[PDB]
């Protein structure tokens, strides 16, 4: 894809103490316009990771296609073994670049968070490669909003709770919701523990429009 | 002389002996019956050990082609092998292209048009290989298919495959499919499975059980033979 | 030719004679599952189901261990039922 | 061009256009927008007319022969799957606006939207077209859940009628199709 | 009856394979020795008749600098065998900067000692003699028609493979010098052939880290059987 | 013996020969036993040379930094599936960059020696695997067969007279679970000495043995740190 059609927007996602919260919004957008207004854009794999996606969505749709059937293959094995989340975060690397050395790239940017060995994993892939692993992920313009909070509070203390670390992602989708263009007053969150894979439902934002007095 | 090695001739009273032969092929291996119920299909196995031979849980002949399919196979083992891993592959084109789970009847004539397709040429030969095809969705229902060497593929309420083949599908009929629910169907599979193949042949055996149906929710998995362990508690009770 | 259903239970009066059995039976399941049997296979039948009595020491035989013996000394003799081709 | 799909309680209801832009210049009238691929999905077409076409001929030909080898009714999804394939697999020639609706036993009313980019989802009423945007707000608002049929032929013929209306590409005369069990119904309105 | 190409034996085996084997029964003789100092090595040309040239037949052809070979049974198929190897190991030099080492060429050639069939004909028919110095020291290698390569110390092959061998263990220890071993080789080779040995039937091969190269010429072949 | 010819040909007794006679390659290969504990997989090799002077054919090779593999039989075709199991290893260690299970690699063995059993002209491998790794359950040991059977025994022995390899360690086999290493590697190669006869060593400069553990890579050892091994040995009974 040369051009990307049908965009989404920023993705977050922060370790804590026992499992890693990722949290997208479920807007759809096309240009300017917002067509789209009930997408999901996290994907529930098996049961130890979780994927979330920025860019285009038609690709995101094709690796949730092929992810979905590669589970399933060594889930029909039955040897007692899984797939890691390091293991995940490898082969889409790979899979990204290997279509990146074709200039037929897939337009997307993900991020890639798992608990496994009692080991929080939070990993990323860019469209052109890159890969690395973070305690804090943001995507798009999060990498320029969101990011700042996160590696704010992950320098002071660096171990986090389930609560603070909930409550920092609805701090940071107000943020993105405030100054972005093409993001959406609804969001949902998907967090991972060692229970199991679990998404919240399509939550909402209160906002702070006190400054519109001062003229 | 002439007429029975190669696949692709016939012989004189009009039948293929390559094809015959693969048949009487699977009449040496032991036997695996399967059964549905109202809302699930019970698969059996007896296996068999002689000494020593082999880790238990070796070289299942249960298999697991989709989430909601498995194989029981009976004959020569890697042939077997090969039709999991191509049913296996044939289950993830339907899945990749039209979007929705694989109803039986399409995987039976997919696969046995390949079964089929190794008995037209001198390049292969026919395989040598029968299994039975257990899946229950709430839109279709159990459905029990059965593909032999040949290509012939249909559908049973019951059915059985081995060497003790018609005494383990002689008492299936006392067994009622449209009532009972498959809770029972397991220890009503096996103590026939307990009864057929008397220990003069072979000293020890060992039993497998696998188990679709609408109480595992689609998903098709071995039973924990240890938990309800219904099968001896009845069996050393069913020898008077 | 072969025999007809209903007509099996006709063949079945004259194969009686002098082997008898238990008061309640149905000859059905005896002589189904032995077909395309010469007259005197079907009477070895009736007979290998009777010398099975002597063995369980009683003058009858209940008809779940008389399958047995006739599917199994049936099924014996199918595999050689080869060479019933014959030229016209 | 403007093409239109809501669903209801006992199936979907769908309704199109027919004034062909090429250039600044109508070369067709009055034009078949909807196609009935089986006898209860259909698809409305957007964007270029050859690509459309041959694509919805393919599919036709693909949900033919599976849903004789079935020898069932075909499911909505079985025919949305094929036009994300197609639609996907060659996006860099493809300009396909098309949107699959249609009653379906199994499952009721769906109506599944195809734009350009080749992505599906389920949406309660779809829009699509150059003239879509101009009545993104009034199918904003007019609309609301459990509208009976005799209120949706209404609602998508305003709905039409706003876009025919104010779009110099739209235009023509509307076309009309209501599914359900009891059988499809097209009827042509104006106005 | 000429059955599957590829095929077992009841025993059973290639059937092809076994036959290749009696193939170098006929085929000439040739003798190596591996010495803590180099490898020498020894063959018999058997000249046909006086009309031929004696010193254009090659029974060693040099593979590398430091990699010498010893070939058998019928020459043509080995001609094949010997080019490509060269090209295996100048592959290993241009990717590696290095020596290919004496094993690796055996495995690198032995890969292919089994490629007959129809789709993806007939198996080579030599027995081939690798010598050679890498930095493993001295190696005498051995490779068959069958691909079973092994490390021989001191091999005979061919048609005087048996009263070679029988012979040779006798007169053999494990410190045995350079030119010791060169006369320990002609005496064999003098009880072996049926021409009278003089300075045209046979012809040395010496490969040393300190005596290199030191190839092959004549008349270092006059002092070396006048010494009898 | 017309259907002797090929493996498309069925027998009318239902056996492939083919097969059989590949088998019977298996055979006449030297002894090899493979034996795990809970904790450890040790498999032992004995070599035999050609003659005196040429030095032992090697049976044990490394394969990966945890998969080991015996042999007996053709030696090519151990070098074909060899290279074709380096293969298959690292590119799952390229691609998602983690070691390879080893129930999941033998069903490449055996969906890799199908293909030539079936088809025409295509000779199956005479083939005596011995594999033995960790996956994150523990060790394994399987084996393989030309008719690609493949058994996840605790422990078996092929080659020449291996019988009697069996028939030593079914007695042993409740004693084969919780011991360590340095007595684990003497209860292998005792089976070894049971597949000789009684007459000749049992020497240092033939036997091989492979161990794989969890703080202990896949390491082959060679005569002389075999030498330690082999010291303490009980004698051969009258």
């Amino acid at each position: 894809t040369q051009n990307p059609m049908v965009t989404g927007t920023s993705v977050l996602g922060v370790k804590f103490e026992g499992g890693v919260v990722i949290a997208a919004d479920m807007l759809g957008s096309y240009g300017s316009l917002a067509r789209f207004r009930n997408i999901s854009r996290i994907m529930r794999v098996n049961n130890s990771t979780m994927l979330g996606a920025s860019g285009d969505y038609a690709d995101f749709q094709y690796l949730k296609q092929v992810l979905g059937q590669m589970v399933i293959d060594e889930e029909l094995l039955g040897d007692g073994h899984s797939y890691s989340p390091r293991a995940i975060h490898s082969w889409l690397t790979r899979a990204m670049y290997s279509r990146r050395s074709k200039m037929n790239p897939l337009w997307n940017t993900m991020v890639i968070g798992g608990y496994a060995d009692g080991e929080s994993f939070l990993g990323y892939v860019d469209m052109l490669g890159v890969a690395y692993e973070a305690p804090s992920l943001a995507t798009g313009y999060g990498a320029y909003l969101a990011q700042p909070l996160l590696r704010e509070v992950l320098e002071k203390q660096p171990v986090l709770s389930q609560t603070e670390a909930r409550d920092l992602v609805e701090r940071c989708m107000r943020v993105l919701y405030y100054r972005d263009a093409r993001s959406y007053n609804r969001f949902q969150i998907a967090t991972v523990t060692e229970k199991g894979v679990e998404i919240e439902g399509p939550l909402s934002t209160e906002t702070n429009w006190d400054i519109a007095h001062m003229i | 002389t002439g007429y029975d090695l190669s696949a692709s001739t016939f012989s004189p009273d009009g039948r293929v002996f390559q094809v015959e032969y693969a048949m009487k092929a699977v009449e040496n291996s032991s036997t695996a019956i399967g059964i549905r119920c109202k809302d699930g299909v019970v698969f059996g196995v007896e296996k068999l050990v002689l000494s020593k031979l082999y880790e238990e849980g070796s070289n299942k002949r249960l298999f697991n082609v989709d989430r909601h399919v498995g194989m029981a196979v009976a004959g020569l083992l890697a042939d077997a092998r090969s039709l999991a891993d191509i049913a296996r592959e044939e289950a993830s084109n339907f899945r990749s292209n039209f979007g929705y789970n694989i109803p039986l009847k399409h995987l039976a004539d997919r696969v046995a048009m390949y079964v089929h397709a190794y008995t037209l040429y001198s390049a292969v030969r026919p395989f040598g290989c029968s299994f039975m095809l257990g899946s229950y969705s709430v839109n279709d229902g159990a459905q029990l298919y059965m593909i032999d060497p040949s290509g012939v593929s249909y559908g049973y309420w019951g059915c059985a495959i081995g060497k003790a083949r018609q005494a383990a599908k002689t008492e299936i009929e006392k067994l009622q499919m449209k009532e009972m629910t498959c809770r029972d169907i397991v220890k009503e599979v096996a103590k026939i499975i307990y009864i057929v193949h008397d220990e003069v042949k072979d000293k020890a055996f060992e039993l497998e059980l696998s188990w679709v149906g609408e109480l595992t929710n689609g998903r098709h998995e071995i039973v924990p033979k240890d938990i309800r362990e219904e099968a001896e508690k009845y069996a050393k009770e069913s020898l008077k | 030719d072969l025999p007809n259903e209903q007509a099996r239970l006709d063949i079945l009066k004259i194969h009686a004679g002098p082997i008898t059995k238990h008061g309640e039976i149905d000859y059905e399941a005896i002589v189904k599952l032995s077909d395309g049997f010469n007259g005197a296979d079907l009477r070895n039948v009736c007979t290998e189901a009777g010398m099975f009595a002597i063995r369980a020491d009683h003058d009858f035989v209940v008809q779940e261990d008389f399958m047995k013996a006739v599917r199994k000394v049936a099924d014996s003799k199918k595999l050689e039922s080869k060479l019933d081709y014959k030229p016209v | 061009t403007t093409i239109m799909a809501v669903q209801f309680d006992g199936g979907v209801v769908l309704g199109a256009d027919s004034r062909t832009t090429t250039g600044s210049y109508i070369a067709n009238r009055v034009t078949d927008k909807l196609t009935p691929i089986h006898d209860r999905i259909f698809c409305c077409r957007s964007g270029s007319a050859a690509d459309t076409q041959a694509v919805a001929d393919a599919v036709t030909y693909q949900l033919g022969f599976h849903s004789i080898e079935l020898n069932e009714p075909p499911l909505v999804h079985t025919a949305a799957s094929l036009f994300k394939e197609m639609c996907y697999r060659y996006r860099e020639d493809l300009m396909a606006g098309i949107i699959i609706a249609g009653w379906d036993p199994q499952e009721g009313g769906q109506v599944y939207s195809v734009p350009m980019g080749g992505m599906m989802v389920r949406q309660s009423f779809a829009i699509g077209g150059s003239g879509s945007s101009y009545i993104y707000g009034y199918v904003d608002a007019t609309y609301r859940e459990g509208m009976t049929k005799e209120e949706c032929l209404q609602f998508t013929a305003n709905a039409l009628a706003l876009a025919m209306e104010r779009d110099g590409s739209s235009g023509g005369v509307i076309r009309l199709a209501a599914i359900a069990e009891s059988g499809v119904e097209r009827q042509v309105l104006l106005g | 009856y000429d059955r599957g190409v590829n095929t077992f034996s009841p025993e059973g085996r290639l059937f092809q394979v076994e036959y290749a084997i009696e193939a170098i029964k006929l085929g000439s003789t040739a003798i190596g020795i591996q010495t803590s100092e180099g490898v020498c090595l020894a063959v018999e040309k058997r000249i046909t008749s006086p009309l031929m040239e004696p010193s254009s037949i090659e029974k060693i052809v040099e593979i590398d600098a430091h990699i010498g070979c010893a070939m058998s049974g019928l020459i043509a198929d080995a001609k094949t065998l010997i080019d490509k190897a060269r090209v295996e190991t100048q592959n290993h030099w241009f990717t590696y900067n290095e020596t290919m080492t004496v094993e690796s060429v055996t495995q690198a050639v032995s890969n292919l000692a089994l490629q007959f069939g129809e789709e993806d004909s007939r198996p080579f028919g030599v027995a081939l003699l690798f010598g050679g110095v890498d930095e493993k020291g001295p190696q005498l290698f051995h490779m068959d028609p069958s691909g079973t390569f092994v490390q021989c110390d001191a091999r005979a092959i061919g048609s005087a493979s048996e009263g070679a061998q029988s012979s040779l263990q006798e007169v053999y220890h494990k410190s045995m010098t350079l030119k010791e071993a060169i006369k320990s080789s002609l005496i064999i080779l003098k009880q072996v052939m049926e021409e009278k040995l003089n300075a045209t039937n046979i012809e040395l091969a010496t490969v040393q880290p300190g005596q290199n190269f030191h190839m092959f010429t004549k008349e270092e072949l006059e002092e070396v059987i006048k010494d009898i | 013996n017309q259907y002797d010819n090929d493996v498309t040909v069925w027998s009318p007794q239902g056996r492939i020969h083919q097969i059989e006679y590949a088998m019977e390659a298996v055979k006449q290969g030297s002894a090899t036993v493979g034996l795990k504990s809970k904790t450890h997989a040790v498999l032992v090799a004995l070599k035999r040379a050609q003659s005196e002077l040429a030095a032992h054919q090697k049976k044990i090779l490394h394969v990966d930094n945890h998969i080991g593999i015996s042999i007996a039989g053709l030696t090519a075709d151990a070098r074909l599936l060899c290279n074709f199991m380096r293969q298959e290893c690292l590119d799952s260690r390229f691609v998602f960059d983690r070691p390879l299970p080893v129930s999941r690699l033998v069903s490449l063995i055996g969906s890799k020696t199908q293909i030539p059993t079936q088809r025409y002209g295509r000779r199956p491998y005479g083939v005596g695997l011995l594999i033995a790794g960790y996956d994150d359950m523990g060790p394994h040991i399987f084996q393989t067969c030309p008719s690609a059977n493949y058994f996840d025994c605790r422990a078996m022995s092929i080659g020449a007279r291996s019988q009697s390899a069996r028939t030593y360690l079914e007695r042993h086999m409740s004693e084969f679970m919780e011991c360590n290493l340095n007595e684990l590697v003497k209860h292998g190669l005792r089976a070894l000495r049971e597949t000789l006869p009684a007459e000749q060593d049992l020497t240092t400069k033939n036997v091989s043995i492979g161990i794989v553990g969890k703080d202990l890579e896949f390491t082959i050892y060679d005569d002389d740190d075999v030498s330690p091994f082999l010291e303490g040995l009980e004698e051969r009974p009258q």
